[PDB]
């Protein structure tokens, strides 16, 4: 398969991100 | 006689590194938590769309949502577990992240 | 809100674009002749510097080695492939296996 | 050895550019 090249702040946009950092384990290398 | 405009320079730059580093970042914003990218990696083998922050403690969210259900059958053979996570790691890390990302997306399958 | 002036995006941009990529873009202008990025890329491993030009698009590569030390021309030297402290003139869709190619020689133990 | 990070169009600045396109060797592959 090939992707396909997709074409190019809200309160709801602040909301996620405090809950992505609640979420996020965290890890120290790769 | 060339004159560039802040704006104007923004697509220029990233114009290049979409073509030099297979990288896209649609959009910034800055709230109370942190700095934010809206972001797009990969070639025609894989593309993962995902959200990067800077609170330095990084914030890694994959972004599901506009890929196939094939291309997520293609991502989920092709990239390891944690990258299918929401993760944090130190700023320090973040170009093995972009490393991980590159290979993991055009290793075959 | 916060608010961000088009040239604070562009401090921005750069500034991930160095910690992601091991890319920094110093300076853009457009001449008669093309659009030219000056430009270092590397880590603690390997610093080059050089010019990057887009004129179908070619790009031209121009190595820049007038801020290298002699010490490290000659680490480069030893780390470098010949054809990449040439003048080089490529298609634009080559510009990646480039930067992969550059990362990777910077990075080899030597 | 540890390469150390450095500080962050004039005519001449130009006219090697036109130097650059001339003396460039094409190559189409890496």
């Amino acid at each position: 398969l090939k992707f396909k090249r997709h074409k190019n702040p809200t309160l709801g946009e602040r909301l996620d991100n405090l809950q992505d950092i609640k979420k996020a384990k965290r890890v120290e290398n790769f | 006689l060339y004159f560039q405009s802040n704006a104007e320079t923004i697509e220029i730059i990233k114009d290049l590194f979409e073509h030099l580093c297979g990288v896209r970042v649609h959009r910034t914003y800055e709230d109370d938590t942190g700095l934010w990218f809206d972001t797009s990696q990969g070639s025609k083998n894989g593309i993962m769309d995902y959200k990067l922050g800077f609170v330095t403690e990084v914030i890694y969210v994959p972004l599901l949502k506009q890929r196939t259900a094939e291309e997520l059958q293609e991502l989920q053979k092709k990239l390891p577990d944690y990258l299918f996570e929401t993760l944090s790691f130190p700023l320090r890390s973040l170009n093995q992240f972009y490393i991980k990302m590159s290979k993991s997306l055009n290793k075959k399958v």
